[PDB]
């Protein structure tokens, strides 16, 4: 959970440019860890 | 919310801490109102009575005298639960998780049913704290009232054998399509018997003196059968009403008591209350703010008060 | 427009506005020429009264 | 003020109807909202520091 | 043709779901909707026992 | 020619129409794909059987 | 209740041994099988005349 | 009987029912491959003997 | 850690239009059906 | 008025007497004013026809009429497995010339 | 509170505007709780469920289904209603319009059908866009449960004919249920489907129980205690009804679920649960017809 | 057609290796798979000797 989630806390410390954009959830069966932006998260603070 | 907490008592299996994260929006039956409580009375080992585990009718009777609670926020130290029976005063509409094969509706009353499905067991296991967890399955209430009548009558067939072994299974359900098969493994007798008696004893009081005049119009029912659509569809094929067709009994004392009006009162008193005295009380109602008309399987639906 | 719910406060914001045609004659036609796919499979289902 | 192609012949006379036509404005909502958690209420105000 | 190569068969026994319902025999409103402003009797040889 | 294929046989009725063939189909006569389902936890094998 | 070209499957009596009695003691229904003898034993919806 | 299933089929009599045939096959294709810019992030570690 | 804007201006007949397509820019990823 | 003709097929009054007239059995089955059906959630395809109430003059100014053919939310909804008559929420801006 | 807006559609007349001025403080039902709504979700034409106009059953399905909203202030281009079902208990005081009974200082009033009273009263129609707003009647819990079982009892004597059920005194007043001249002939055809529901759930179960309990007790704690609290009640009903009526297990237990499935429908249909409370402050404790009342949120 | 302008032959004496192996009669698990969840009685005229 968090050893994937710290990477999203490390994504909160950003350097990395993502070039082309499509829908993420079509590639849900591709990633190792998925988080979902829903306007807020009480954990990220 | 009138905040109630349940702490993480002793140790953690490190993936199982994440198992408590994906149970956000589920229901805990805690048999109290506490500011803090151990996790021992939470699990199904507390649902197991002295020596024996309840059946899916006994778990109805086990979910009778306990208190449901909503998982609100999950800490690694505690789990904050909101006491459904009192602390439903939420204009923020504290959120629940739908763990059910049925895509519901908007506006359904939602009552809780034990896991009895063939493939949605909701079994999550903790081995550091040796506990078994059965989450209840939130369902729409007419579909909930279609289930509890099956499982008691299936246990009514657990009293008498007589018939040949090909019985109607009471194990095919219908919601717009959607053939559902449930589990028929064990039927404890006392959970059947006490549920059967209130089905008997309430149907006793639901008959009165002026009720008897209605029984005369049973041949009047089939006179509407061959001359309309609505009645013929109302009259079921697998009914005793089509079977019983193949009278004031005067006793008239006073005749100013409104005997026909008094019949529909006490009939509604006990035969009108047959879903809620057998099963759990509905207090959860579907209410989405975004105008979404249905709520997907696995979603987080906003929850409002008693229907 | 504020509304306080469970959790925290929840601000809602809306801006009222309108329109008009502002054209005495026809304006803005719209043609329709390409098809992706049929939504239905074009049939073979009885009707049940 | 529509034109006139005022005619020869005994067909009767053209007549300029310089009419005022009206329209009607609609009203629209266009609503938007955003969350705010249970914390950051004492924060962003000055309570819990 | 369906939404593929897809030859589909209708084969009138499809229509059992519509025509074999006992709504076929409802003409009671129909005689009432025709009897108003009644027509004179026409030579009732074939209309009488 | 290269490596050999292996033909296997399945007992089918003679009056199962050729219209089911000349079309991409299962050899069993019924669709069986799990991708055809809709995540109901019973739309596995009770789709197939 | 039709599964195989060389056999039949029909809902018969529960336990009764075949060469005996006049009326079977109709109790529970236990299904059983039998051997189809010839090619003609297959049903005529699976073979046109 | 499967013994009789010789002689009906070893002579050429149609044995009352039909079949379907399933083979497997294999090709060796050619495959072109586009990519984006930042398609990977690659780490070179340390050699050891 | 009164200006120029790029667009596409095809001229047909003796006219000129701002032939521009959306949904790659301002409808994408917002769960909105492109109208 | 089947003392008159059919404007579609001009040499005759109908093409089907068992469809056209009043109480002509489409008029009993497929007219929502009588609605022996219509307790069903299944969308009838035939309700656009056989409805004297909805085509009771319906609108007649032709110039305004064609701009409503990028409008007039359909009888159908694409959201079900077998198509249903439209629930009052979630409008769709359908084209629908028929 | 969380006030929700219902959009006024295009061109209406001044009497259509004045029709919107005679409804400030009524009760409105709506399907979803979107912060901007339209009038198309409100009207009685939005209650079609099977292609025909709904009956008092077809309304009371929706009247227990969709959501009450009470219009505080009427507006041009909008309708402001602070809805009841949102908010914590006993907060957000709202104001209603009484109809002919009192609505005392308590009572917990309940929304219910119009044709149990004058049918073309409170069926307020908009003339321009041609829609109909049939506002429900806010009756308090004792009398609301009283009148619902009387007309369906009056539907029985109107069903197959050969006292008078319609007097029904209140605490002070004599409440004339009968609005004779044109309503009662429309009553027994607009509660038409509903009477069949109160009947068929009685004819099924009683003729099921008299072949259930004789099939039970010999097919034992529930056995002897069946007639223990039913001594000379159920056996007396076995003496009275089974004699002047007629007299199969595998269809029987199949009918057991089906009747009790219909029973669970009717409990959600009937009995008219309280939704909002009158418990005011500094009033005369007694409301009259046409006068406002401070009404608080939860029972 | 094979891997050429070849033409092959699959005449139904091909079926000799597939079905004639003595597993065609082997239906013991099928009756063992169906006999649970027992059937109702089905008026056995021709099922009873």
């Amino acid at each position: 959970r968090d050893p994937p989630g710290y990477r999203y806390a490390a994504a909160m410390v950003p350097t990395g440019s993502i070039l082309s954009t499509i829908e993420v959830a079509s590639h849900r069966r591709l990633f190792d860890f998925f988080a979902a932006v829903r306007s807020d998260e009480n954990s990220l603070y | 919310c009138f905040e109630a907490d349940i702490a993480i008592p002793s140790g953690i299996s490190r993936p199982d801490a994440a198992a408590l994260q994906r149970c956000e929006g589920r229901v805990v039956f805690l048999p109290t109102i506490r500011r803090q409580l151990a996790l021992a009375d939470v699990a199904h080992e507390s649902f197991v009575s002295g020596g024996v585990s309840p059946d899916t009718l006994g778990l109805l009777l086990a979910y009778r005298r306990r208190f449901p609670a909503v998982i609100t926020r999950v800490l690694p130290t505690r789990i904050v639960a909101c006491p459904v029976d009192l602390g439903l005063t939420h204009a923020g509409t504290v959120n629940l998780r739908n763990t059910s094969p049925v895509d519901l509706c908007n506006g359904d009353p939602v009552s809780l049913v034990p896991p009895v499905f063939e493939g949605q067991a909701t079994d999550v296991r903790l081995e550091s704290l040796d506990l078994t967890l059965r989450f209840p399955v939130p369902l729409p209430t007419p579909l909930a009232r279609e289930i509890v009548a099956r499982l008691v009558a299936r246990g009514i067939r657990d009293l008498n054998p007589r018939t040949p072994g090909e019985l109607p299974d009471l194990n095919v359900l219908y919601y717009n399509g959607a053939r559902l098969s449930l589990v028929a493994d064990v039927q404890q007798l006392a959970s059947v018997n006490t549920e059967l008696r209130s089905l008997v004893l309430n149907m006793v009081y639901s008959i009165t003196e002026g009720t008897t005049l209605i029984l005369t119009l049973i041949p009047r029912l089939l006179a509407l059968s061959a001359q309309d659509g609505y009645v013929n569809a109302l009259l079921q094929m697998q009914s005793v009403t089509r079977e019983a067709a193949q009278a004031p009994m005067l006793m008239q004392d006073g005749e100013r008591r409104l005997p026909l009006y008094e019949a529909l009162v006490a009939w509604l008193a006990h035969a009108g209350q047959l879903g809620d005295i057998l099963a759990l009380a509905p207090a959860v109602r579907v209410c989405t703010f975004d105008g979404a008309a249905v709520v997907q399987s696995g979603d987080m639906a906003p929850v409002i008060r008693y229907p | 427009a504020r509304h306080e719910t469970g959790g925290g406060v929840n601000f809602t914001l809306t801006q009222p506005r309108g329109n008009v045609d502002l054209g005495v004659g026809y304006t803005a036609v719209a043609a329709t020429g390409t098809v992706r796919n049929p939504v239905t499979d074009m049939g073979n289902l009885p009707q049940n009264f | 003020h529509q034109p006139l192609i005022a005619r020869d012949g005994p067909h009767p006379v053209e007549q300029p109807v310089h009419n005022y036509m009206t329209k009607v404005i609609d009203r629209r909502a266009l609503n938007a909202a955003f969350s705010l958690a249970t914390e950051a209420i004492a924060l962003l105000t000055g309570e819990a520091l | 043709w369906g939404k593929d190569h897809q030859v589909l068969r209708l084969s009138m026994e499809n229509a059992v779901g519509t025509v074999c319902h006992p709504s076929l025999m409802n003409i009671d409103a129909a005689v009432g909707g025709v009897n108003h402003d009644p027509v004179e009797a026409a030579n009732p040889y074939g209309a009488y026992v | 020619h290269g490596q050999d294929a292996v033909c296997e046989f399945i007992a089918t009725p003679v009056a199962t129409d050729i219209n089911y063939f000349r079309r991409p189909c299962n050899p069993r006569g019924r669709a069986a794909g799990g991708v055809y389902a809709g995540d109901k936890e019973g739309d596995v094998i009770a789709l197939m059987y | 209740l039709e599964l195989h070209p060389a056999f039949d499957f029909f809902a018969g009596v529960a336990d009764v041994e075949l060469p005996g009695g006049e009326v079977p003691p109709a109790g529970p229904g236990a299904i059983q099988a039998t051997w189809r003898v010839v090619n003609g034993n297959l049903p005529l919806a699976l073979c046109p005349v | 009987s499967p013994v009789a299933l010789y002689h009906q089929l070893k002579t050429g009599l149609h044995p009352g029912f039909g079949f379907t045939v399933v083979r497997q096959d294999r090709f060796v294709t050619e495959n072109v491959l586009f990519s984006e810019r930042a398609s990977e992030a690659y780490f070179l570690g340390q050699l050891q003997v | 850690e009164t200006t120029r804007v790029r667009a596409d201006l095809v001229a047909i007949g003796d006219r000129l239009v701002f032939l521009e397509a959306l949904e790659k820019r301002i409808y994408a990823a917002t769960n909105v059906p492109y109208p | 008025d089947h003392g008159q003709s059919d404007p579609a097929r001009p040499f005759a009054a109908t093409a089907n007497p068992w469809a056209s007239q009043r109480f002509s059995y489409g008029d009993l089955l497929y007219n929502g004013a009588y609605h022996l059906n219509g307790a069903s959630p299944v969308l009838s395809p035939c309700f656009k026809f056989f409805t004297a109430a909805d085509i009771t003059a319906k609108h007649r100014c032709l110039e305004r009429l064609i701009v409503e053919t990028g409008s007039a939310v359909s009888t159908a909804t694409a959201a079900s497995d077998v198509q249903f008559k439209r629930p009052p929420g979630c409008r769709e801006l359908v084209e629908d010339p028929c």
